[PDB]
């Protein structure tokens, strides 16, 4: 016969190994295939996709009005009307999106995220506002002439409903991380804010408080490494029925 | 040149002036089933302009508290026309469905519904281990409601519903949704009275409101079902 | 794979082909990049 | 539209941009196509030649991990006065929740199952037995054993096997056995031709029955046995994506919901809550 | 300057020298460089073809040991009333210090690593019980089991594996896993945007958590079981040597020094005393 | 020949006529960021002459019984001229540096400063188990002094301390020591705020001594970025 | 199937063996490489690099005092300075440097080491010194008409600082091995000496007692054989904070 | 290797590269033998 | 500012070099040193050691 010798690691079971094994059925012939609508292939296809974040996560929103940012007509000047965290591996706004519980299966990530903000206020509504994505290093700007200094678009309410802030990949490494340490420098992405650039106009009919819905994707240029279990599901007993299955 | 489009199919047209381009389900088109797919042997029946055409369902009132209306199909269409009559005497059928969401009011008046073709909606029942019931599911031409729109009343989110096919009627921009369904599921065929492919939710994110004259603001559902195939003849159920 | 039904063989992590535009856009008139979308 | 990703896409540099008739940063949401603003197009960028790889978020890695289905703790021992020394378990991959979400973020998948089975054992001392096992694949509602020694277990077309405790996990593939083409994840349909039948349950989904039993007779004293089953799919195939699982799972029979009692992931609030819009959780205090 | 080295370099036969603004065996420490003065130029040399291989010293080699990085001992039993049949280990290579000043021989170091896990024993005598464990891979900061039976031991896309202590060790790699293109050994610098931050740790050089349980239920009587983890580095790439550790190692956490009470290597004298510098220890009294 | 030398970077220039040839860290010499190893995709901007240029510290006063002195980089020069201010307002940083470390005396005078470039310089506590704190480590323009010379301050030695970019100033050999360090990182930009790549030290091996008239010898250091670049371009911190 | 056999060896884990073993993370892509300044492929290539040898180890000398050795006008002739112990793979003035340390994870060595001496007096002080290298066989030499005999280097103070004895690789077996015996044929590797050549001389106003730096270097012709454990680092105890790594 | 993960693989002990000049002698302009280095 | 470090040896001078540095082609006296188009700047002199 043939000398061998067994190696550390015989007889294990590592879940995430990957062979052939023995066929339960043999010479069974498997339905044909048929083409399906809709077939994905590769994660990142999902996370391109953009999905409502959930900006209004406050006490006495209650359901979808967590979904909607209301602005209002301002009396004063350069007001700031609102800023989003932006951990997608933290809990907050953008972690029950496409990309924010997708990534929440993996440990590292990388690449552009984009945030489109469509107004959905009457067509006599005017307005101006400014998106600001600051880079980490400091504290959330409260102010315009802060803000103003990072990244940003300024958008005009028009026919084309909808905006889109880039968040660019600005990263001293190639991947950030989650380590459940917001403050970390491997972590914080930094933040974005809204202000008014001039301010929101609308005539006496109507409505003089309007509503934002803003979304977030990845771009094309998004990895995500090292799969690890997802922290947004969980049990403490057995399902209803899961016992009755052995009944 | 996006913002208008008509809809001919059968004997039944629609225009819109106010569209923002239409949706094609996972960018694919409806198509008669071919001969390399197919199952059943018996020569299927293809009416084509009898129930490949629009179907237009009663209308419901969008109202400032209104949590959102669905429809499942092929079940809202069971009953309706030859479409109906070719279901009913047939134990198989197939089909891809055009989808046409109306929904017009005044430039004083905001709202945003989200119209999505959700396909295999297998809805959840709230607080309670017991699963919905056959009453609780089909629902037929009058369609139903949401009960928690917030989860899809299926505990997942709508927040994320964005990532099936649909479009938007936010009423500054558009008066109409279109989306276009191809044939979805993992058989060629099945039996319509106990499957639902798609379910066509409406849900309105942003509530409708203004300080205009109040009227009552109506939402139109106008359905044309494509490509139509139905076997296994017999007597109607 | 030295069994005899194919479905027997180790995982296939070899398909890289991709086509996010079905879900991304799954319009049935391309939008141009710049150009007004409306 | 199609092609092959192995990296995430380069960037190329940009120039400013005054152009009269172009805004790439205006879009419409309402068409239902996502944004298709490029960085480039948003800011001023630098040539970037991106080497990270793609790879892990295949689905066939995705999905490909052997994860527990199916975790049953029963008495061996003398029955003579509950599982006698074997068990039935109706095969399902909802009763566990980290592999049912994952697989529910899917409405279909086709894939062939790896099967994995550990056994633990713990005298209720004087040493553990080394028992032999015997789990038999029963079809959908086929014939099962009512006795530890029935006549079923003979075994002569069902597919059995036959491990001991000292062995390595017993392991085995069961193809993708679905009368369609692939299993329904989410079914919106009811399984029979009446209407008292099970919503949401199709019967083509259920890869059937596991009958497990000790094949050794009982021994003097008694032993908690524990048979823990994985289940890895591969060869995977998947359709049509779907939003995730927010509200906790409250039956593997549906998708009946009813959120925690306070958020996070309460019925009334996913995301935990903030202060208000303008409060910066987790603000760096320089 | 870069050449392929496979044994120590040749000595040439040389002559007498008596070169005027000739002078080899003069250097400048002050430069920085180290003296280029040859043999060949200091005294007479002969030829010699040398043999002598220099594969032993190659960093793959010197860095290519499975060094001991961790033993844990806990109590296998009904914890009714601590490491209550499970523990969870910070991966670090801190704690033991044979593997520690190696590695801190370095800057920075590029490497994949393979894990061996052995299990051992002890009864608290009726033999030696065969168990399962399981040992679960838990990402940095992650979410980690609390009991020897939760769900989170389903390991849905962690990593897990699970051997018998009857097994050869339990061996698998963890790939250079680093966010960064090399790790860190030494850190000068704060892991977070605040002033408060640990000094020292960048949280990007830390493998993750393990996490270990026996699977079986408790047994009548008590065990003390210990497991002892291994790290040997592979495809190893280093850069910038450094002064190696003299003193005593105090803490995993950073590079405090005390020394040791007496030399040699005491805060105040590394090397041991010798009577003075004329003082020849060892001297040969023939 | 190699004991005189002139560096001019910017509108700064530095003459010396006792050097003793100069070192480049590594045999490397400074460079800009490739596109092939980049990962910030914003256009960075490269100040050139208003950050690349010779910045002088606050000299020291080299005493008998002097320990030692060391400065960290970039936290030294976070906050001087325009590499100061474009450090506070960019979030990634990225640059070599020209190090010039000068020290006369006279002929009848003798001293040796180890000159060395340390990478990663990670302090260590004396006699305690508590990490060094953040003020213990970020002295900023006027850098700190060593505790315990002989270990490096980390339990390790300054007597194989010369495996790192060094030179030496010997008084009765030169007056100068001469650095070049490229950029040296795992990442290939980094956070200038939080973390130094390099610290440089200047050690008296061979303490300062002579017999003729007493005179204040001080030590002074002149440190110039090389090809800077910037990323995450915000407000000052 | 293959008929086979399991030979003695089989099951073992030896920490020095060298298998491919499964890997954790399946698919798992690996930061890109990055050139970095400083990258070493063999140890031979540190302990070429001179460090200071700790020659003046005495009681009363204290921290960096160890590292130089001051030397006086002397009134005496021939004046023996200092001699300097050679077993690198003992405790003495060469176990702290770069070649001992590294040597020190070896057990057998060959090679010539390279000794080099920076004079850091004033400038105005003169004077010549004479270097001996020893080879084995008695008592080391305490007259320069002794030492003189041997391998040497008379070395003349002045522009060029630094003079460099070589300590040729001289020994009759191919490598030389560390077992502890410091008298040991195979261990000894003889003396180093220093004498006055002619004397420190100096004016009134230079200090007259001025130090060398001496440090050492092993040569490319150097081989490092038989790896082990370093005597140069141990614990007794758990290190502060490994236990928390637990908890 | 017959793992799909070249990082699986056994240890790579062929790389005979080296370079001491980078930590030996890294000085801008380089020493000749026997010439006086000042 | 600009500037040159001057290092005493056997070179005995250095030079420091006042580049033309203006807005204007030309600079103009006035009388008035405060003037935008006069005043040059200065020049000072500090220990470097
Ligand atoms: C662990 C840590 O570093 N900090 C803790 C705080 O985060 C915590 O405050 C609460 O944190 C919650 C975090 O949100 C999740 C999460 O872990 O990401 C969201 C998950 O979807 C959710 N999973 C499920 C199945 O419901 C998960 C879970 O509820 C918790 O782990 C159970 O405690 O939480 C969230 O933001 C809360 O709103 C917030 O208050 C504080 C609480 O005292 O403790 C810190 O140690
Ligand atoms: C064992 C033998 O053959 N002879 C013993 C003498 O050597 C010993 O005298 C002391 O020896 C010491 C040796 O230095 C080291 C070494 O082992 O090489 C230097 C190591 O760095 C050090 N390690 C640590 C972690 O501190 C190591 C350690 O301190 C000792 O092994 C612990 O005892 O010592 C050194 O030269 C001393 O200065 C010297 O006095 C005598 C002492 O009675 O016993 C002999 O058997």
């Amino acid at each position: 016969g043939v000398p061998t010798y067994l190696l550390p690691g015989s007889g294990q079971f590592l879940t995430t190994d990957d062979h052939s094994s023995a066929p339960v059925l043999p010479c069974f012939n498997p339905t044909p295939e048929m083409h399906i609508p809709g077939q994905i292939r590769n994660m990142l296809e999902m996370i391109q996709v953009e999905s409502m974040m959930e900006i209004n996560n406050t006490d006495g929103a209650n359901g979808m009005e967590r979904l909607r940012v209301d602005i209002s007509v301002q009396a004063d000047l350069d007001q700031l009307l609102f800023n989003i965290p932006l951990d997608i591996q933290l809990d907050g706004p953008l972690r029950n999106t496409l990309v924010g519980n997708i990534s929440r299966y993996y440990t590292h990530w990388s690449g552009s995220l984009e945030m489109t903000f469509m107004f959905c206020g009457s067509f006599m509504a005017t307005g101006k506002l400014i998106l600001c994505y600051t880079p980490p290093g400091g504290s959330c700007p409260t102010t315009r002439e802060t803000a103003m200094l990072g990244t940003h678009i300024v958008w005009d309410f028009g026919l084309q409903s909808s905006i889109t802030l880039i968040i660019p990949w600005i990263s001293g490494s190639h991947y950030r991380m989650f380590n459940s340490d917001a403050k970390s420098t491997n972590a914080n992405v930094g933040y974005v804010t809204c202000f008014m650039q001039t301010n929101l106009i609308v005539p006496s009919e109507s409505s003089d408080t309007c509503s934002l819905i803003g979304f977030i994707a990845a771009k094309d240029d998004f990895s995500l490494r090292l799969m690890r279990d997802s922290p947004d599901i969980g049990q403490s007993n057995h399902l209803h029925g899961a016992e009755a299955a052995y009944q | 040149s996006d913002r208008v489009l008509q809809l001919k199919l059968g004997n039944s047209a629609i225009v819109t002036q106010e569209a923002a381009n239409y949706c094609c389900a996972y960018g694919e088109w409806p198509n008669y089933l071919p001969d390399h797919e197919a199952v059943a042997i018996d020569k299927p029946t293809q009416p084509e302009t009898s129930t490949d055409r629009f179907y237009t369902l009663r209308s419901v009132k969008w109202e400032s508290n209104s949590t959102g209306w669905w429809w499942k199909l092929p079940d809202a269409l069971n009953n309706i026309g030859m479409f109906g009559q070719n279901v009913q005497y047939h134990y198989l059928y197939r089909s891809g469905f055009l989808i046409h969401v109306q929904c017009n009011a005044t430039k004083f008046h905001q709202g945003a519904l989200l119209v999505v073709a959700i396909p295999e909606h297998q809805r959840g029942a709230h607080d309670t281990t017991t699963s919905p019931g056959f009453n609780d599911i089909m629902k037929g031409e009058r369609g139903g409601t949401f009960n928690h729109p917030y989860v899809l009343d299926d505990g997942t989110s709508i927040a994320c519903a964005t990532i099936f096919p649909h479009q938007w009627i936010n009423l500054r921009t558009n008066n109409s949704a279109t989306i276009v369904l191809p044939w979805m599921n993992v058989a060629p065929m099945d039996f319509p009275l106990r499957h639902n492919q798609w379910t066509l939710a409406v849900i309105p994110v942003v509530p409708l409101g203004t300080r205009t004259m109040s009227s009552v603001v109506p939402i139109t559902v106008s359905i044309a079902p494509m490509c139509c195939e139905f076997n296994g003849l017999r007597h109607a159920i | 794979n030295f069994y005899k039904d194919s479905y027997a063989a180790s995982a296939s992590k070899q398909d890289f082909s991709q086509d996010p535009s079905k879900f991304t856009e799954p319009v049935v008139e391309g939008l141009k990049a710049g150009a007004p979308v409306l | 539209v199609e092609s092959i990703i192995k990296t995430a896409t380069d960037t190329v540099k940009s120039e400013i941009n005054a152009e009269l008739g172009v805004v790439p940063s205006l879009n419409a949401v309402e068409t239902g196509a996502t944004s298709n603003t490029e960085p480039e197009e948003a800011i001023q960028t630098r040539t970037v030649i991106n080497q990270h790889g793609v790879s892990e978020t295949l689905v066939e890695n995705f999905l490909g991990r052997a994860a527990l289905v199916s975790k049953k703790s029963f008495e061996y021992k003398n029955h003579a006065s509950t599982h006698k020394n074997f068990f039935k378990w109706t095969i399902n991959t909802k009763s566990f929740v980290q592999l049912r979400r994952k697989l529910e973020l899917f409405t279909y998948l086709r894939f062939d199952a790896e099967i994995t089975i550990l056994t633990t054992v713990a005298v209720n001392y004087m040493g553990l037995p080394d028992l032999t096992l015997q789990a038999m694949f029963v079809p959908t509602g086929a014939l099962t054993p009512k006795e530890q020694d029935s006549f079923h277990w003979q075994s002569g077309s069902n597919a059995s096997v036959f491990f001991k405790i000292s062995d390595p996990p017993a392991r085995m593939t069961i193809p993708f056995m679905c009368i369609n083409s692939a299993y329904s994840v989410f079914y919106d349909g009811f399984a029979g031709f009446e209407k008292n039948g099970l919503y949401g349950i199709n019967p083509a989904d259920t890869i059937g029955n596991l009958c497990v039993r000790i094949v050794n007779e009982h021994q003097p004293v008694g032993f908690t046995v524990t048979v823990r089953v994985y289940m890895k799919p591969k060869h995977i195939k998947a359709w049509a994506p779907r939003p995730p699982r927010t509200m906790p799972y409250m039956s593997i029979a549906n998708a009946n919901y009813k959120g925690r009692d306070t958020a996070p992931n309460t019925l009334n609030a996913i995301i935990g809550n903030r202060a208000s819009v303008t409060t910066m959780p987790h603000n760096i205090v320089t």
